[PDB]
RNA sequence: UCUUAUUUUUUUUCUAUUUUGCGCCGACC
DNA sequence: ACTGTCTGGACTGGTCGGCGCTATGATC
DNA sequence: GATCATATTGTCCAGACAGT
């Protein structure tokens, strides 16, 4: 089993990934295995004996440019595929960016973060009066690591 | 938490249902703000006499807004020919704007009272032969920017508004009529100071703020500038989404300034309860900060579109109107009599639990421009009473012989061909020396042409839009009468500085009303420098003067007051003109209104919070309420919470 | 609509779960992994991370919030 | 920067300053306009001679006695003595406080009754 | 503390002063140029007393005026750092006293005015001391040294000077009479 | 029958003044 | 040191007039 | 029905370069 990467749309990759299951369901495919994580976007990885194998099942699809020529090694994608909170690595006193929320592309500092409530505190460096509000730990992006 | 709205609203069918007659056709009820909207089939036996809708309010405790269903609906092109064959034609109707989503129509006429009804019942014709939910507002004789944007905003964002109005209405009654178990009142900011006042009200089950402000003079210093955001309770209340409600009881910065401040960091996603004058005036006093902090530098505390946000936010409430607008906390709004569409906040917690009255800035003494502050409620608990005034010298002079020496001033200034400059606020003085200027040149005492510059215009066109908000006597002239005060030919619009470089270099005598009192900015300052080498000319100061301003400095007598000309190179202003001081039109309460008020209130209050003064102030006014009629008096500093219940 | 187990941490389109019989359902969840042979390393990595995930072909997840 | 290039430049003193400042009022008294100068020069000029403590010769006389008494000191050093003119040593000593040099006593005397002479 | 300079430059005479005198013309046009301006490295321009030499025109291209290189008188004002000042109070505010030393006005903070919480009378505007006594009021002669000057802009006004008093030997005149009376 | 902690006064206004681009075709000098 | 080959750039200016184009496959 | 992220990566002359 080989990893390789198809690269799709992005915003749909599960989508793909899901027409590619039904063909291979429907069409008897030599696939192994299909991963399509939510923070990469535009790409999806198939574990695959050959690169023939993923362009044949990836062929006939609109939304599949193409399949890179090179082979994943497993310790690349190993993290992948770990059970790990999204709050983890992040520590007081850096800045981040609020991907998504109602503080939609903003910029903030963090005060406190915890694992147990899957959340994370952040004071906006743009607002002249220090107002701590709470957002989801996958909606925050690191940007300069300090103290 | 948990909801019990969709039980309420079974039940609320349920006794429609049993009461409303089945050959109606009721289809959906909901909840839009804190009214009940019932969507009915055939409103021809809906509403066939006014008792029914009557009963049907006053047993559900609800504002009761019936409205055709979406199924039928007449075509706008004949509605709107229908609903001015059936307008009569005195009443001029200027806007007709349709609503299809949810089935009204707007009707914005020179004269509403027509369109209204004499009971209403004209309305209910309309929406019978037509089928369509009328909504009727006032067309300003002067026309309003702020207004227009404003009517603009709400019908371009229907869909937001109509989204927004239910989400409201669903929070609101989450619960049936609750009891509190405790009670309790926090101050954010005003307490003990002037500027950035926030009330917080807080129960077992909702969380209400009152008239959260900005502090204009300690604007360099954070901690001072902004109501504190550090208080764990008001904490607790942004960060879980618990605030209920916003109301502001009058539209000025220190108790409307940092409102779009929430909206600018979604800081807050619930409505605004105010009357309709105080939000529009709310709207142009904090464009007109955000103008002039953008001018001076620094950077803005907000962006248009957090007003236009507020705007969308924002719930009308009219003077004596009951509203659910928590759980456990009824709001209704009573004549302040500081501002136009100043308020006084009654909140009712509970079923009889207790009232609170807020009345912020107000004024007792029957003023020309608007009716006196409102002392009985139903039933009172608690007053938190302002204390600008509240020292034991404090004490204004009264408006009668004010007035007269203004008259005789201006009077002696025209008659030597001289100019009259006028600084005053964009609210409040300035409107009342209007009405001063007209009644005396009513009589023919001037016929001079008067000037207004600098948002004035607006301010005077806001005022001109909802009359029914102003005096008795002011009512009576623009209703009964013909005559509106304030469309007296010799009131003038600039448009330019072309406009006003013609009034400063015309030789016939005339009076302009400035908009800075200070003379910091807008066009008092140039006027101030185009006629202070004239000695013919004078300036009236109508308010209170800043030290370190321009309006300070010549007030203190000072005839040569050197300032940053073009060039970069320093001019001297040589001023040869009169100056005059008469600040007894300032519209907050005096001493003796203060105590008039507390003695003359209906029902007692069994405690009164004094705030929104200076410490040494509120206290000495405390001390002296309760060395007086022994009530129980309070001055708290910021960040103190009392358990009313 | 679609939901993902808890448990298991199946992708189902049915309120009925039929590979690990929990009544824990999640209308909220992302990183779908496909399935299609058992002895496949990812699947061999979900196996050490959940061990009562990727049992039979199908649709899983590492997360479920 | 005062034009292309600065060739001399002088601490002038107070009295001397006032002189020309005196000198430009009568040129813009000459100016058919009534006003001389703007309002700094005629703020200086009202300063100068509230402050005029000396004559103008008298203050040049000074500060020259001053420059040809001592080597260390220059012509700002001089400016200002002349222009408090001091009479003890407290002055001289808040004077020369953050200065290079924290003079003698007997610097200072000899200074003090240099100062003194034709003082009003 | 004033300055007299002498000056080389470049100096742009119209062609409507060419009748008059080529130096009172270049006069004029200095003074309708630099005076009333503040410089970096040169301070208060104050006036612009007379001019020593001039020289013949040059007419640049695209431009009808004569440019002369012209030497001049300029008396200026320039405040120093840690430099002793005389002057009068002039304005007095809560925060803070004004007093005229020249052409700028100086700003003594009421904090360090004196060593002594010194309450601001707002009836008379007077500065009243708690424990020393002393009554400070406009038209006093004071002596004080700079301690900060803001060269952030070239205009006179915009420009802030900051002065230290607190120091001994300091005040007013009569306050200085006194401590050298002790002394 | 017992160790190793400290303690206090000097900054001001409720707000303001004349459509490009791309490409084609045709014609003239 | 010669010799054929690969790669890169420019192809007169101006004017009158017209014609025509500058989103779309999912998502609730 | 009304919205929304993404939307692929002809000739000729002169200078530089492998080949013999
Ligand atoms: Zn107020
Ligand atoms: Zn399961």
């Amino acid at each position: 089993g080989k990893i390789f990467t198809v690269s799709v749309t992005v915003g749909q990759e599960t989508t793909t990934a899901n027409l590619i299951y039904s063909k291979a369901k429907t069409y008897n495919l030599p696939l192994y295995a299909i991963l399509s994580p939510s923070k990469v976007k535009g790409y999806i990885f198939i574990e695959a004996p050959n690169k023939s194998a993923v362009e044949e099942a990836i062929r006939g699809i609109r939304h599949a440019k193409r399949v890179l020529p090179g082979e994943i090694p497993f310790s690349e994608i190993e993290h992948f595929l770990e059970e790990k909170p999204a709050v983890s690595g992040f520590e007081p006193g850096d800045i981040v960016e609020l991907i998504a929320g109602p503080f939609k592309g903003e910029k903030a500092k963090v005060v406190r973060v915890d694992e147990s409530k899957d959340e994370i505190v952040v004071e906006l460096v743009s607002s002249v009066v220090p107002i701590p509000v709470t957002v989801r730990g996958e909606y925050v992006r690191l940007i300069s690591k300090r103290q | 938490r948990e909801t019990f709205v969709d039980d309420i609203l079974k039940e609320i069918r349920e006794i429609i249902v049993q009461m409303v007659p089945r050959e109606a056709g009721i289809t959906d009820v909901e909840f839009e703000g804190p009214e009940l909207v019932i969507y009915v089939k055939n409103p021809e036996a809906m509403m066939k006499d006014g008792e029914l809708i009557k009963n049907l309010a006053k047993v559900l405790k609800k504002r009761i807004s019936v409205r055709p269903d979406p199924d039928i609906l007449l075509p706008p092109e004949k509605a709107e020919e229908l609903i001015k064959q059936l307008v009569p034609p005195e009443a001029e109707i200027t806007n007709i704007s349709f609503d299809p989503s949810v089935g009204e129509v707007l009707i914005e006429a020179r004269k509403p009272g027509l369109v209204i009804g004499k009971n209403g019942e004209t309305l209910r014709l309309i929406t019978q032969k037509v089928h369509w939910a009328p909504r009727v507002v006032r067309t300003p004789p002067i026309q309003s920017q702020t207004i227009y944007s404003i009517r603009s905003i709400l019908q371009t964002e229907s869909k937001d508004r109509r989204k927004f109005l239910r989400q409201v209405g669903r929070n609101i009654y989450r619960k049936s009529e609750y009891k509190s178990r405790w009670i309790r009142i926090t101050g954010l900011g005003g307490f003990r100071e002037v500027g950035r006042s926030a009330l917080l009200v807080q129960t077992d089950e909702s969380y209400v703020l009152v008239d959260f402000g900005v502090n204009i003079a300690a604007l360099k210093d954070p901690t001072k500038a902004y109501p504190h955001f550090d208080a764990p309770e008001f904490r607790y209340v942004l960060d879980e989404g618990l605030l209920d409600a916003i109301i502001i009881t009058h539209a000025a910065l220190d108790h409307s300034g940092m409102l779009p401040y929430l909206f600018r960091y979604k800081l807050f996603d619930g409505p605004i309860y105010t009357t309709p004058p105080t939000r529009d005036l709310m709207t142009l006093l904090q464009q007109d900060f955000i103008e002039i902090q953008h001018m001076n530098g620094v950077e803005p505390l907000y962006r248009p579109k957090d007003i236009k946000e507020v705007i969308k936010h924002t719930i009308t409430l009219d003077y004596g109107e009951v509203r659910d607008i928590a759980p456990d906390i009824r709001l209704t709004l009573h004549n302040a009599g500081h501002i136009l569409g100043s308020s006084i906040v009654h909140l009712h917690i509970g079923n009889g639990l207790h009232n609170i009255a807020i009345t912020g800035d107000f004024k007792f003494i029957p003023t020309r421009l608007f009716e006196p502050a409102v002392s009985r409620f139903p039933r009172l608990e608690t007053l938190v009473m302002e204390s600008t005034y509240g020292g034991s010298n404090d004490y204004q002079m009264p408006r009668e012989e004010a007035e007269k020496r203004l008259i005789e001033v201006i009077h002696q200034t025209l008659k030597r061909g001289g100019k009259v400059l006028i600084p005053a606020m964009a609210v409040g003085r300035a409107q009342e020396i209007m009405m001063v200027l007209e009644e005396y040149a009513r009589v023919g005492g001037i016929e001079v042409p008067i000037y207004l510059d600098g948002m004035i215009w607006e301010a005077t066109a806001i005022h001109t839009a909802y009359p029914e908000y102003l005096s008795k006597h002011i009512r009576e002239q623009i209703f009964h009468e013909g005559y509106n005060p304030f469309l007296n030919p010799i009131f003038k619009s600039v448009a330019n500085s072309r406009e006003r470089q013609d009034i400063i270099d015309s030789g016939e005598p005339a009076i302009i009303i400035a908009t800075s009192g200070m003379l910091v900015g807008g066009p008092s300052v140039e006027y101030f420098k185009q006629l202070a080498p004239d000695p013919k000319n004078s300036i009236i100061f109508v308010s209170y003067q800043a030290e370190g301003t321009l309006g300070r400095q010549v007030q203190r007598g000072l005839r040569e007051i050197p300032i940053v000309g073009e060039d970069g190179r320093t001019e001297v202003i040589n001023v040869n003109m009169e100056v005059h001081t008469i600040d007894g039109f300032s519209g907050a309460a005096d001493r003796r209104e203060l105590m008039s008020y507390v003695a003359r209130v209906r029902p007692r209050p069994e405690r009164i919070i004094t705030v929104h003064g200076e410490a040494h102030k509120c206290l000495d006014l405390s001390s002296s309420i309760h060395k007086k009629f022994g009530i129980s008096t309070r001055a708290p500093n910021n960040l103190d919470a009392i358990r009313l219940k | 609509k679609e939901r993902a187990c808890r448990h298991c941490h199946y992708i189902t389109t049915e309120d009925r779960c039929p590979v690990c019989g929990s009544r824990d359902l999640s209308d909220d969840w992302f990183d779908l992994v496909i399935v299609l042979d058992v002895e496949s390393r990812i699947a061999k990595k979900l196996r050490e991370s959940i061990p009562e995930a990727a049992k039979v072909p199908g649709k899983y997840a590492i997360r479920v919030r | 920067m005062i034009g292309r290039k600065k060739l001399e430049e002088h601490y002038i003193t107070i009295a001397e300053a006032k002189e020309l400042l005196e000198r430009r009022h009568a040129e813009g008294l000459a100016e058919n306009p009534e006003e001389p100068m703007f309002y700094e020069a005629r703020v200086s000029l009202e300063h100068a001679e509230r402050f005029a403590k000396l004559k103008p010769e008298q203050a040049r006389e000074l500060k020259e006695k001053l420059m040809g008494l001592f080597d260390w000191i220059n012509e700002r050093i001089a400016a200002k003595l002349v222009d408090i003119l001091p009479e003890d040593y407290l002055d001289i000593r808040v004077i020369f406080a953050k200065e290079e040099y924290m003079p003698t006593p007997e610097e200072a005397e000899e200074i003090i009754k240099v100062i003194d002479e034709y003082r009003p | 503390m004033y300055k007299l300079l002498k000056v080389k430059d470049v100096v742009r005479i119209p062609p409507r002063m060419f009748t008059m005198d080529p130096k009172e013309a270049a006069k004029i046009v200095l003074r309708e140029t630099y005076e009333g301006i503040y410089d970096r490295d040169e301070g208060v321009v104050l006036a612009i007393l007379d001019v020593e030499e001039i020289s013949e025109g040059v007419i640049v291209p695209g431009d009808g005026a004569t440019y002369h290189e012209a030497i001049f008188n300029v008396l200026v004002w320039e405040p120093r750092n840690q430099e002793v000042v005389e002057g009068e109070v002039v304005e007095m505010m809560p925060y803070g006293a004004f007093i005229r030393i020249g052409p700028m006005d100086g700003l003594v903070h009421i904090s360090q005015l004196m060593d002594d919480y010194v309450v601001f009378d707002e009836k008379n505007r007077q500065f009243i001391g708690k424990e020393t006594n002393r009554v400070l009021k406009l038209g006093d002669y004071v002596r004080a040294r700079i301690i900060g000057v803001s060269v952030k802009s070239r205009v006179i006004r915009e420009n802030k000077i900051n002065m230290t008093m607190r120091q001994p030997g300091l005040g007013k005149f009569e306050w200085i009479e006194k401590e050298k009376k002790k002394a």
